[PDB]
């Protein structure tokens, strides 16, 4: 299989300089050339470097020219992308990519991460649980939700039932509250048997805070 | 399906001004007009400027000596033959001109072959052992007529009488690596697929 | 300057339906264009490798067409799970342009959307502020409508709408506001509500709590 791994990114501010690496798990690394094509939070995808499988050939785009310090280790199966002089319009996701022998042009692609050059601060998640409800009826009328108050740069992970619950999870990424304050709340439906039946949990990663929150959504149970 | 009313102008009929809402050149019948003067030119009119450059907007013929094709790489200026609304043919500009950003000659006043025939040379391809060779396929050889063993890239010691330390670089959309990749942007042979 | 032109942008259509997709150039670009799918989260896809050659793994129905200045990418039958972003990358004359991207979303019959109402936490109470949240879920088209009359008083606008995109599984929606209040405010009021009007309802069905929340 083919599954490219990317990892950096995060809340940098305006200058200053940061690392990306690409992580390539299985095809002959050595045998092809590799890229980065980088997306913003609402534009489409604009090509950034291409790179030759043992150097010699180190191409950029005309807006990060001396900005960008790209290399690689074929060794360590590796890919990074140093960016230096970091401006306000650098805010995207970038994606890790190979272009293959010069053919099908670009055979696979990773995930990406987000780079936010905002002058703000990392703050930390608070996670609240929505609760369904206490009078529960039956035939599968039932929901749950997570409530991540507060956190900021962007990226967060919600993983219902620790990834056994991916079926009726919603989840969509948040706006800023009044003092630019992102709130993402996911939402679940569940049958009503479940609800009384099995434990339902949310497990959030806020990688930037490096805050992992795992609550678990019951039901109001008043009257302890 | 020779349609009247298209842009350009197919045989039978001989202006094609468009249909009467956009129209604006007075020398042709809208293309919704009866089909006896079915976009005919109009009477009394000596051209249009639908049918060629050589036309002027008052319905007459663009004197000679009037331009009407630029001058490119391997073609002349082309002026106006003063007796036809259409550019004529231009007069080719002359043999073995460097062409194609030097990367070929002007034959049959046309764009073709490549410069190693200029020199006298034919064209070929190159190889190398290990490295970068795919740079080797985006950059010109030259090999002596029926020799294919005297094939060497342009910017050598051999080949150095007619080039003189000039690694010509193939242009995008030029075939290469005998024909199995096409020369890119960036100086990579690329193609056939897979 | 090679210049990258994609009609049409914005594409509704309903399942079955043929599609067409054009990319404009402005010269002669080569043929080592690409066709890339995107959906939103996720990461883009290769769809249509050079003019008219589909990639393994790729559904069938796909099929590219064009030469010189116009390419074009045609989906047989609309399905379900093509909805999202399409994109055209050419080659060999490009710096790796990617056309502007054509957006395509699915028609499909409108249903009923599953409303919740969502009492705030404990724990949210003591900080200062509290957040009710009223939910849509597995609806169609967009159409919506969410007032917040607390104590009957049809206050409005703390809530903040999130929509989702259209779930591929079944081609319908989600949504979601948020009525944020502090601690003054969550007592100023008594019986708490989210009114829906989406136009599959034939009445505003409105879910409610008591402050009791129990
Ligand atoms: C001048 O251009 C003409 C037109 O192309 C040349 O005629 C042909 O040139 C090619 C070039 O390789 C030859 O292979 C053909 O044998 C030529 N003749 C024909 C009938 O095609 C001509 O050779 C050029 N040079 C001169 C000195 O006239």
């Amino acid at each position: 299989q083919v599954q490219l791994v990317e990892s950096g990114g995060g809340l940098v501010k305006p200058g200053g300089s940061l690392r990306l690496s690409c992580a390539a798990s299985g095809f002959t690394f050595s045998d092809y050339y590799m890229s980065w094509i980088r997306q913003a939070p609402g534009k489409g995808l604009e090509w950034v470097s291409y790179i030759s499988s043992s150097g010699s050939t180190i191409y950029y785009a005309d807006s990060v020219k001396g900005r960008f310090t790209i290399s690689r280790d074929n060794a360590k199966n590796s890919l990074y992308l140093q960016m230096n002089s970091l401006r306000a319009e650098d805010t995207a996701v970038y994606y890790c990519a190979r272009d293959f022998y010069d053919s099908k042009i670009f055979d696979y692609w990773g995930q990406g991460t987000l780079v936010t050059v905002s002058s703000a601060s990392t703050k930390g998640p608070s996670v609240f649980p929505l609760a369904p409800s206490s009078k529960s009826t039956s035939g599968g009328t039932a929901a749950l939700g997570c409530l991540v108050k507060d956190y900021f740069p962007e990226p967060v992970t919600v993983s219902w039932n620790s990834g056994a619950l991916t079926s009726g999870v919603h989840t969509f990424p948040a706006v800023l509250q009044s003092s630019g304050l992102y709130s993402l709340s996911s939402v679940v439906t569940v049958p009503s048997s479940s609800l009384g039946t099995q434990t339902y949990i949310c497990n959030v990663n806020h990688k930037p805070s490096n805050t992992k929150v795992d609550k678990k959504v019951e039901p109001k149970s008043c009257d302890k | 399906q020779p349609i009247c009313g298209n842009g350009m102008v197919e045989q039978g009929e001989e202006c094609d001004c468009g249909y009467s809402d956009q129209c604006k050149d007075e020398c042709c019948y809208d293309a919704n007009q009866p089909e006896g003067k079915k976009c005919k030119l109009k009477p009394g009119k000596q051209c249009s400027p639908s049918q060629g450059p050589c036309c002027t907007a008052h319905c007459a013929f663009k004197s000679k000596t009037e331009k009407c094709r630029d001058d490119s790489d391997c073609a002349k200026e082309g002026i106006c033959n003063g007796i036809t609304a259409l550019c004529p043919a231009s007069d080719p500009k002359p043999n073995f001109t460097d062409c194609n950003r030097h990367t070929q000659v002007c034959i049959n006043g046309q764009c073709a072959g490549s410069i190693c025939e200029k020199h006298g040379l034919e064209e070929c391809t190159c190889a190398s052992s290990d490295g970068k060779d795919d740079k080797e396929l985006c950059h010109v050889c030259c090999m002596k007529k029926m020799e294919p063993s005297t094939c060497a890239s342009t910017g050598s010691v051999q080949w150095n009488k007619y080039f003189l330390g000039r690694t010509i670089t193939l242009q995008p959309g030029s075939p290469c690596n005998d024909f199995r990749g096409y020369c890119d942007v960036f100086m990579r042979c690329r193609a056939s697929g897979s | 300057d090679i210049q990258m032109t994609q009609s049409p942008s914005s594409l509704s259509a309903s399942v079955g339906d043929r599609v067409t997709i054009t990319c404009r150039a402005s010269q002669s670009i080569s043929s080592y264009l690409n066709w890339y799918q995107q959906k939103p989260g996720k990461a883009p896809k290769l769809l249509i490798y050079a003019a008219s050659s589909l990639q393994s793994g790729v559904p069938s129905r796909f099929s590219g067409s064009g030469s010189g200045t116009d390419f074009t990418l045609t989906i047989s039958s609309l399905q379900p799970e093509d909805v999202g972003v399409y994109y055209c990358m050419e080659g060999l004359k490009t710096p790796f342009t990617f056309g502007p991207g054509t957006k395509l979303e699915i028609k499909r019959t409108v249903a009923a959307p599953s409303v919740f109402i969502f009492p705030p936490s404990d724990e949210q109470l003591k900080s200062g502020t509290a957040s009710v949240v009223c939910l849509l879920n597995n609806f169609y088209p967009r159409e919506a409508k969410v007032q917040w009359k607390v104590d009957n008083a049809l206050q409005s606008g703390n809530s903040q709408e999130s929509v989702t995109e259209q779930d591929s599984k079944d081609s319908t929606y989600s949504l979601s506001s948020t009525l944020t209040l502090s601690k003054a405010d969550y007592e100023k009021h008594k019986v708490y509500a989210c009114e829906v009007t989406h136009q599959g309802l034939s009445s505003p069905v409105t879910k409610s709590f008591n402050r009791g929340e129990c």
